[PDB]
């Protein structure tokens, strides 16, 4: 869903990784 | 020929000015508020409004300080607004 | 704090509104925005924004004289000449000799244009016969 | 209510001291003048402006009209007989007259007009009242 | 010869010198390598036939189709450079090389031509234009409170939105149809209305003349973006990609004007494919304009670092307190 | 009876309008500023 | 650095037209708005 998903944010996106 | 018969600029200049300063609050002080508008399934803030609220029609005014305070806590840290309007899917 | 908490419910009450309006109406992924919805929403800012800046920049009979008169006269005495002429008098000027008139002034460099903004009604002429009307009696 | 409402919160008798009448034939010496000053000028007697009030009783809506005045805001003035001036106007213009009446053609005007002056230690808006009637005649 | 004609034509209003710059800006300008010797004959005999019946008329109007007085000196500039041109193209390689179907196959080719060398130049086109926009505001007074300058910035205002649209969407049948429409609307009513009301004659109207001449310069930027085409990438913004004093000012500048950054942000939303809502689009310019402020003070105070907390110097604090106060 | 001697709406309605908007700061945008005011022992 | 290039990569991805990817980096952005301490943690020095 649209609404359902644009909302979808969580501390697991915000890791220290940075993977370069 | 006659015609039958028939400062305000600065005016229309100055409100012109305020209404553009008035209009611009809508897009340069947004992402300020971005914290109390992108909220999913505010049941739960909308609920204790209403607690409040038949509280306050009772007459148990305890209740109502206890809520206010709840929802006071509430709105002053947004870690824990997070945590409280949660999707709830199950 | 009574202030806070109705403001609070307010805002959340609203939010609660869209909640539901967004439940009732879902919309399946990032396909896009629909160009009716999105054309609507443009235009009519457009159309506020050009009628709060523009409409604010928003904002003859012809008659002929009844009465004309003219006086002479010399220094800080009596008048010498006074007459006046009244709807007898008073020519307005045939259309024929109007255009006679019109190219009366063919030699003329630069007033004929500025006869041009007129017609043969607006431009009059005034007879004053002879002798004056009142008496001379300093 | 202060800052909306109070933005919206925001007579003496007088008598004629002179009045005058001049009736002329239209562009010539006037025939007619007249002035009267605080003698022939009649304020109208407390009976006599009863007798006055009810002369207008078969009236049929024009009571009221001066229902809005007192005894005193009405006068009269008297204009005895004779022309004070007197009338100069040349012997070739009283041609002119005389043979400008007889045509059938064109038209000729007498013109009735009348001035108050009026002010004192009490100042009003305009000193002087004047305003004139004109005509045709048969 | 370009700048000539367009000259002889801002200096006299007949409707000859008229039809000629037309031409020019709707067949010169529009060819793929080089206009072709047709037209510039076709030129070149239009100004001989036009300086000979300039000439019997001296013998023996309303619109003012000749004055028969003075020179023919700006007729005679013009030929002198059609065949200076024609001249130095036969000393190189390039001289020498029922209707509806060659118009078709011409503009169909524009359309739809077999290269495109893409470019953007649409940053010159608004530039033109709002510079266009500080005359016809200045004009205000001078020349045509008053009735005609109305619907003539109205007009260009509607112009300047359009345009933009145009060049979200990257067409170019679009383009073309809108240079078509807009050269014949611009002349028409500048040589045949605007003399007439509230006005004196046009050659005496320095305001009208650049006006137009600065329209002119905008309808050759425009007719060289649709020759060469439209690049893919047309979304980034104009002066966001240095991070200096420069683009710092410029941008906080451009953000001053009243009426002009939301509007910007609307019409990019409403012409382009996304799906996010109008206060989402918002939110995420606001973050975008912040963050590259931001940044760009970052960068300046990377460059040029102070130790420690030793003082802020008294120049900088002097300066800023006195203009603070001659301010207030 | 003569009496001895004795546009602007518009500045009016647009005061007013902008007192309007300056009263409603007190109470549309207070729920924000919640962070920085319910604090004790400061 | 990090909020300037995940805007740029939304402008790009909008640029492009893969929508879904746009979806997932404005949800990205906003929970970025919407928690200071994340925001914190997100805008370090990053020295090394």
């Amino acid at each position: 869903d649209h609404a359902s998903m644009v909302r979808s944010g969580d501390y697991y996106l915000f890791e220290t990784d940075s993977e370069e | 020929k006659v015609s039958p018969p028939s400062g305000i600029m600065g005016l229309y200049a100055s409100v012109v000015l305020v209404i553009g300063k008035f209009v611009r609050e809508f897009f340069s002080g947004i992402s300020h508020s971005i914290m109390f508008e992108e909220l999913p399934n505010v049941d739960r803030i909308l609920k204790l409004c209403t607690d409040i609220f038949l509280v306050r029609e009772t007459g148990e005014l305890e209740l109502e300080e206890d809520l206010y305070a709840k929802l006071i806590f509430l709105y002053r840290s947004p870690e824990t607004m997070i945590k409280w309007t949660r999707e709830k899917t199950n | 704090s009574w202030i806070c908490v109705e403001d609070i419910y307010a805002h959340i009450f609203i939010l609660k509104c869209w909640r539901e309006s967004e439940k009732r109406y879902p919309q399946p992924r990032g396909q896009k925005k629909k160009k009716a919805v999105k054309y609507g929403m443009g235009g009519m800012i457009i159309v506020l924004l050009i009628c709060i800046v523009w409409f604010p920049l928003l904002f003859g009979v012809i008659n002929q004289p009844l009465d004309v008169s003219v006086t002479i006269t010399l220094g800080g005495y009596q008048p010498i000449f006074t007459m006046s002429a009244q709807q007898s008098q008073l020519k307005v000027m045939d259309n024929s000799k109007y255009n006679e008139f019109l190219k009366s002034f063919g030699p003329n460099s630069g007033a004929m244009q500025f006869l041009e903004n007129y017609e043969r009604e607006d431009v009059t002429v005034a007879e004053l016969e002879g002798n004056s009307n009142s008496l001379w009696t300093i | 209510i202060c800052i909306v409402w109070f933005p919206l919160l925001f007579g003496v008798i007088n008598q004629p001291l002179d009045v005058s009448v001049t009736i002329t034939l239209g562009g010539y010496q006037p025939i007619f003048t007249m002035s009267a000053q605080q003698s022939q000028l009649k304020v109208m007697d407390n009976s006599k402006y009863n007798e006055f009030l009810k002369s207008f009783g078969p009236n049929s809506g024009a009571m009221q009209f001066l229902e809005n005045y007192e005894r005193e805001d009405v006068t009269v003035a008297e204009l005895e007989g004779n022309s004070n001036s007197l009338w100069t106007i040349s012997p070739p213009s009283k041609q002119k007259m005389i043979q400008e009446l007889t045509d059938p053609n064109s038209c000729f005007s007498v013109v009735f007009s009348w001035s108050i002056q009026r002010n004192m230690t009490l100042g009003a808006k305009a000193e002087i009242a004047t305003d004139k009637l004109s005509f045709p005649l048969a | 010869c370009y700048f000539v004609i367009i000259l002889n034509h801002m200096t006299s209003a007949s409707i000859i010198t008229l039809l000629l710059p037309i031409l020019i800006f709707l067949w010169a300008m529009l060819s793929v390598p080089r206009p072709s010797r047709r037209f510039w004959m076709m030129a070149i005999v239009y100004t001989e036939v036009a300086i000979v019946v300039k000439y019997f008329f001296q013998f023996g109007n309303i619109i003012g189709v000749e004055k028969k007085e003075g020179y023919v000196l700006y007729d005679l500039i013009q030929l002198l450079a059609l065949f200076f041109h024609r001249s130095i193209l036969k000393c190189h390689g390039l001289w020498d090389e029922q209707i509806y179907v060659p118009i078709r196959q011409f503009f169909y080719d524009l359309i739809h031509p077999d290269y495109s060398a893409v470019t953007d130049v649409y940053v010159l086109m608004f530039l033109a234009d709002t510079v266009d926009f500080i005359i016809i505001v200045f004009g205000f007074w001078a020349f045509g409170v008053p009735g005609p300058f109305l619907v003539m910035v109205l007009i260009q205002f509607g112009t300047m939105v359009v345009d933009r649209a145009l060049y979200l969407r990257k067409t170019v049948l679009g383009k073309v149809i809108f240079q078509v429409i807009l050269v014949f609307g611009i002349h028409f009513w500048m040589f045949f209305i605007l003399p007439g009301v509230t006005e004196r004659k046009f050659s005496q109207n320095l305001v009208a003349q650049l006006w137009y001449f600065v329209k002119c310069v905008y309808f050759g930027l425009s007719a060289y973006q649709i020759r060469c085409g439209y690049p893919t990438r047309v979304l980034g913004n104009f002066l966001t990609k240095s991070y200096n004093y420069v683009n710092l000012f410029l941008f906080q500048g451009f953000r001053l004007v009243p009426f002009l950054t939301e509007l910007r942000a609307v019409m990019d939303w409403v012409w382009t494919d996304t799906t996010l809502s109008l206060s989402s689009w918002i939110c995420v310019e606001d973050i975008y304009a912040h963050i590259f402020i931001l940044k760009c003070w970052r960068e300046s105070e990377k460059r040029y670092p102070q130790p420690r907390g030793q003082k802020k110097k008294k120049a900088v604090k002097y300066g800023m307190g006195g203009m603070i106060i001659v301010l207030l």
